[PDB]
RNA sequence: UGACGGGGAAUCAGGGUUCGAUUCCGGAGAGGGAGCCUGAGAAACGGCUACCACAUCCAAGGAAGGCAGCAGGCGCGCAAAU
RNA sequence: GCCGCUAGAGGUGAAAUUCUUGGACCGGCGCAAGACGGACCAGAGCGAAAGCAUUUGCCAAGAAUGUUUUCAUUAAUCAAGAACGAAAGUCGGAGGUUCGAAGACGAUCAGAUACCGUCGUAGUUCCGACCAUAAACGAUGCCGACCGGCGAUGCGGCGGCGU
RNA sequence: AAAGGAAUUGACGGAAGGGCACCACCAGGAGUGGAGCCUGCGGCUUAAUUUGACUCAACACGGGAAACCUCACCCGGCCCGG
RNA sequence: GAAGACGGUCGAACUUGACUAUCUAGAGGAAGUAAAAGUCGUAACAAGGUUUCCGUAGGUAAACCUGCGGAAGGAUCAUUA
């Protein structure tokens, strides 16, 4: 039963004030500790360089060896994994290269098969991947 | 795990934490 | 610092059915107390296993589990080794 | 508080929710702080006096500083013009 | 404690640890100790929930019904705040018959530091001072209204052949 | 990327209750198991002792009682029917 | 009628004390959730082979075991004058 008289517009107010807490996306996206330890701080993409190319298997049901990179931000320093996403693209990317990095689609959660891993890469060295990759572009 | 002793090996991990905690 | 230990140490591991082993060992000490060490050995190498009581012989402890080489690992790191007094009786 | 306020904006069945630095109004500031001269009107900075901070020329005795004006370059950046 | 018989008692799936010719178990009359209140005891009762059982007292307290008694809205739920709150637990004292965590032994098993036996500390018991958790369960907040039946059961009241 | 609630069918039990059958017992008979022998299988040896089958649903079973063929198997050689 | 100077006030700034936000290098050391072909056993679901679980207290490599009180989400809605 609720408090549905007159004069009660406080008691709901204060009361659906403090219970908007408990939904997960208002308090994902208003306390303010999901901007400080995301590693882009609410940006699109960003542009970083490769430490270390790797490889990361896929989860039980699939089996590959997913080919990813990773790379540490300019911008504020941290490391990140990312994963280069078209057949055969591990092949046009140097070592300590920048790279510009977006998010996998998902917004802060990590999936599809591959583990731990949110991040894909657009660029390398100004170019992007599509036109590396249809041979419309060149190194 | 029976959660009884989930919480009783949580207490007694709790426990020596407070012991480790206070000797400085 | 204690005496040192008798004259040899004999592991002996036999077999029981399925995937599993039962691992001895023979011989430790004589003089050494506290021979409830199966404590640690039951807390350090994660196994099952005690103490039974043989007549006129080394004191054998029976460990579920094959460790022949977790032997070797613990006996170098505690006190009591020469490491030329450890007979490997496994097949 | 990644907060200038408002007129307003995008969604919208009714209710809501979110955004508004931004061409109009109102406030505040001209690197950080102060303190003043003139003037009807200022705590003015396309005025002055110092301190802090950073910088240019020098005959090393001294001199002058302020683009959050229009264009422009440095830098930071995913991100913005002659 | 006193008798007066005797070679086993206990305990278990099977046994062994334990007790016994300084006389056990069983039988008899007795004394004392502390706990406990069987059968009657139910889908019956009371309590705000936790809970509550021998008799007779004494001490206050309460629902229900009956009311042509009085007051005249005094009311419902509850931030802050407070009272009680099983068992285990902690401290001080008294008590200690049995049960009994930890523990010491026995035997079951490959191994059991578990269930199964023998004994036992702390506790269980009472008087003070704390702690405020339980599947504290109707897993169902409280007050009021309305909406089919039926036959009993607990209490109070009224009316009816009888026995 | 499900964890969970209630409900149906099935499988399973170290649960409760019925039913059937000489591939179950009871009433009983000939037996088998101990004995020599044929024969199959396990091992052991061999150059090979080919082989499938291992609780009924393997072991006188491959209609398999092979002296050559059978014949897979061994030692040595001809042969294209490449 | 200029410099200067005693005093007054507004007072930036420096000095040594505190205390208190935000980020950073943290040797060690303790925890997780995934990966799932490691090792030791089976604690849970069937009366799961000792019915499970809750509160508390002690112990033990480990699931867990035992005590005292409570629950059926139990393996009984019931057992006789």
């Amino acid at each position: 039963g609720k408090c549905r008289g007159l004069r009660t517009a406080r008691k709901l107010r204060s009361h659906r004030r403090d219970q908007k807490w408990h939904d997960k996306q208002y308090k994902k996206a208003h306390l303010g500790t999901a901007l400080k330890a995301n590693p882009f701080g609410g940006a699109s993409h960003a542009k970083g360089i490769v430490l270390e190319k790797v490889g990361v298997e896929a989860k039980q049901p699939n089996s590959a060896i997913r080919k990813c990179v990773r790379v540490q931000l300019i911008k504020n320093g941290k490391k990140i994994t990312a994963f280069v996403p078209n057949d055969g693209c591990l092949n046009f990317i140097e070592e300590n290269d920048e790279v510009l990095v977006a998010g996998f689609g998902r917004k802060g959660h990590a999936v599809g098969d591959i583990p731990g891993v949110r991040f894909k890469v657009v660029k390398v060295a100004n170019v992007s991947l599509l036109a590396l990759y249809k041979g419309k572009k060149e190194r | 795990m029976r959660a009884k002793w989930r919480k009783k090996r949580m207490r007694r991990l709790k426990r020596k934490r407070r012991k480790m905690r206070q000797r400085s | 610092l204690p005496a040192g230990t008798e004259d040899y140490i004999h592991i002996r591991i036999q077999q029981r059915n399925g995937r599993k082993t039962l691992t001895t060992v023979q011989g430790i000490a004589d003089d050494y107390d506290k021979k409830k060490l199966v404590k640690a050995f039951k807390k350090k190498f994660a196994c099952n296993g005690t103490v039974i009581e043989h007549p006129e012989y080394g004191e054998v402890i029976q460990l579920q589990g094959d460790q022949r080489k977790n032997i070797c690992q613990f006996l170098v790191e505690i006190g009591l080794a020469k490491d030329d007094q450890l007979k490997v009786h496994g097949f």
